[PDB]
């Protein structure tokens, strides 16, 4: 329970550049 | 990054009221990744609730937790005399697990009047090559004042701080100091010294005031 | 029992080293995640690393990536925090907190001051008096903290107000304590303000007399 | 509890149109991003579409741009994927995934077939055995899929339902046996159970030595 | 814009080995929005790797990846049974967000041999206007095999099509099976048939054949 992993970030913008 | 605001900065209430502190989020809550903690001035903090609902062990069943949408709340059903502390809100899903700034969560009583001292610097200082005047407020409630120094009534900004106690554990009350420093030789340079005081138990800005050069 | 004990740290100037050790016991270390947390002087909790069980992964707030390092020895039971080319607004309290998600076991804290300041005895100077009365006394211009007041060797401690010490732009912390007392004792008691700096080994006692 | 289901799919001649609709729950709709992938039959992964969580911004492989439009009603937790003009090689399993990341969690797929050809079931012939080995010959039938159990599903060990082969004609065609020791030659019955729901065919075909 | 490319195809280690899967893009990566997945057959893929160098939650120790110019490697230190399957990179900074070609893992194993059976066609299927013959190869191992049809004793080519299983995941070898198709006539214009299956784990081609056929 105190072991939280690296969650995924579901939401990526669209990267410009 | 999704920026934890808490709402509101400071919470006045008195012991055996309801207590709800926000905590919002740049964009909408997406997990349950969520905690609240509880810290005292020079005590350890102490985890209240995690994964947004459930009491971390220990913890008096008068704190709950929920969040919806956008907003993540602590509610405190009773106010005990040991809950008036700082409360922090926490994501912990991914890096940054970042904090909120806090809030403040007072004890509320009637409004009292800051009884202004003043007090000219002292020869021993002055020998020194510095003087520093002081502004003192006693015994007031709320924390909120502001304090001006006006040399010769001409504002005054940029050469003063300002100091404040905890609140009293009998008198529920703060004390705040401020400090104006300037050059020795600006302090012959005047003559009139004074330090204007406005609060809320006031009627009209009192200044006491000091005219020895 | 769960037992977090942070050590290491203490004085240092800008650009210095620190190695920060947290020392735990009453569980299987390289079963669980570590994380640093430190808190500076009238700021908040702010979250400054975590590390995966086998180390394999860290994390770090921006403002100490590239200077911070985050390492563990599982066969010590040892959690560390490599703090390079320290700044002065790295000052602060740094507790080190097991999991990596609602952390529920804390250290105690270690403290780490930065400054290019040095260590100084304070000056105390007077606040003459002149419904009650009020006078205090002005602990100026001392590194680092704390100072210790009290007022007649602790025979007046009702009615007294010692305020948080203020960093001033020198970099030299400056305190003020008062007290208020009835016109009658103003000129039959004399009151003497005991100032103690450890850190210098400096005692000041200076009577405070009405003018 | 995160619910991806797709629907929609099914068989449509080159040149038509299908709309996918992947309804959603367990989760707020509106507040995710969200992304079609196909893969056709031994293909790799194709990304094919996404859309921001207002639906504000969508963005397209090339080979769909024009044809294919992807849209969302976050009032009714739906997702859809207009695909119009429709040419051969668009024929795939259609996933729906949410997020425009890391693809954590995803639906379980319609199949879009594009082809000329018309729905055909399945000719189910038996593989007389002479250990021993028997089977079923699940024989010219159009479109995918085929499931195969045997004996109600009884006998899970030792079967090997293999592909579908495409046939010359245009229909497919597969093979599905399992080996049995020869003492099970007449006192156990082997019954291969053979169906195409996209033809609502259904065959229960006894397998006996010859 | 950026493609993505896997290296190799195809890669045979033993359990226990250590995988180094490589993802080279045309251009060098200029972000870390990398991922890996795992696709075994008859389930959706899984997501290993995020943010090029962090696991998903839940996802075992071995597993690990990293980037550095333009490759993108992911690594499975100790290869267990179990991770074998379809293994797939993505970028997903911008669009497109596209994947790679993916890069089979198989496992290694001791050479077994192809029990062969054959199976004739059925009087049902004879009356429809065709006739199919089934050659079973059950339980063998590499996937390298030859399968020949032999009507009488000639040769036959251009006449028959081949279906391979997948890895088990037990018995860790395959199982292929050729079906030659002919018209009704061309079954009736022959008697006998068989199929020579040549095998490396085969010490001589073995055959299994059945008659009358008219």
């Amino acid at each position: 329970e105190e072991n939280v992993e690296e969650n995924v970030e579901e939401n990526v913008e669209e990267n410009v550049g | 990054e999704i920026v934890l605001t808490q709402s509101p900065g400071t919470l006045s209430l008195s012991p055996g009221a309801r207590a709800t502190l926000s905590c919002r989020a740049s964009r909408t809550f997406t997990d349950t990744y969520l905690a609240w903690y509880q810290h005292k001035p020079g005590q350890t903090p102490k985890l209240l609730i995690h994964g947004a609902s459930s009491r971390a062990p220990g913890i008096p069943d008068r704190f709950s937790g929920s969040v919806s949408g956008t907003d993540f709340v602590l509610t405190i059903s009773r106010l005990e005399p040991e809950d008036f502390a700082i409360y922090y809100c926490q994501q912990y899903g991914r890096s940054p697990r970042s904090f909120g700034q806090g809030t403040r969560l007072e004890i509320k009583r009637t409004v009292a009047a800051p009884s202004v001292f003043i007090f000219p610097p002292s020869d021993e200082q002055l020998k020194s090559g510095t003087a520093s005047v002081v502004c003192l407020l006693n015994n007031f409630y709320p924390r909120e004042a502001k304090v001006q120094w006006k040399v010769d009534n001409a504002l005054q900004s940029g050469n003063s701080q300002e100091s404040v106690t905890e609140q009293d554990s009998k008198d529920s009350t703060y004390s705040l100091s401020s400090t104006l420093t300037l050059s020795k030789a600006d302090y012959e340079k005047h003559k009139v010294y004074a330090c204007e005081v406005t609060h809320q138990g006031l009627s009209s800005p009192v200044t006491k005031s000091f005219n020895r050069g | 029992e769960v037992q977090l004990v942070e050590s290491g740290g203490g004085l240092v100037q800008p650009g210095g080293s620190l190695r920060l050790t947290c020392a735990t016991s009453g569980f299987t270390f390289g079963s669980y995640w570590m994380t640093w947390v430190r808190q500076a002087r009238e700021k908040g909790l702010e979250w400054v690393a975590n590390i995966r069980h086998d180390g394999s992964e860290t994390y770090y707030v921006d403002s100490v990536k590239g200077r911070f390092t985050i390492s563990r020895d599982n066969a010590n039971n040892s959690l560390f925090l490599q703090m390079n080319n320290l700044r002065a607004e790295d000052t602060a309290m740094y507790y080190c907190a097991r999991g990596s998600g609602g952390l529920v076991h804390w250290g105690h804290g270690t403290l780490v001051t930065v400054s290019s300041a040095s260590t100084k005895g304070p000056s105390v100077f007077p606040l003459a008096p002149s419904g009650t009365a009020a006078l205090g006394c002005l602990v100026k211009d001392y590194f680092p903290e704390p100072v210790t007041v009290s007022w007649n060797s602790g025979a007046l401690t009702s009615g007294v107000h010692t305020f948080p010490a203020v960093l001033q732009s020198s970099g030299l912390y400056s305190l003020s304590s008062v007290v208020t007392v009835p016109s009658s004792s103003l000129g039959t008691q004399t009151y003497i303000c005991n100032v103690n700096h450890k850190p210098s080994n400096t005692k000041v006692d200076k009577k405070v007399e009405p003018k």
